[PDB]
């Protein structure tokens, strides 16, 4: 923002920002799939209970 | 539509152009950040000068 000019640069910090939700999807989709690891490990945890 | 016209020096033209810094473009008149429009310039020595 500072550096430069603010017509030029906004596609610039645009890269970054579809940067930084493409590195926040791929970390959630992680999540959901230990999630799911993790539902099926507690369910058969509740038939050993 | 609005039309602003004026006679500027020769040499500053570029400085119409939104984000250019100066005398001429900050403390004369200046474009806002999301203007929709153009400009045109010309040379005047036969009749203004």
């Amino acid at each position: 923002f500072s550096r430069l000019d603010k017509v030029e640069a906004e596609v610039q910090i645009d890269r970054l920002i579809t940067g930084r939700l493409q590195s926040l999807q791929t970390y959630v989709t992680q999540q959901l799939i230990r999630a799911a690891e993790i539902r099926a490990s507690a369910n058969l945890a509740a038939t050993k209970m | 539509v609005y039309a602003d016209s004026f006679v500027i020096r020769g040499d500053e033209v570029r400085q119409i152009a939104p984000g250019q810094t100066g005398n001429i473009a900050d403390y004369n008149y200046k474009l806002p950040d999301d203007f929709t429009g153009c400009v045109i310039a010309w040379n005047s020595n036969k009749l203004d000068s």
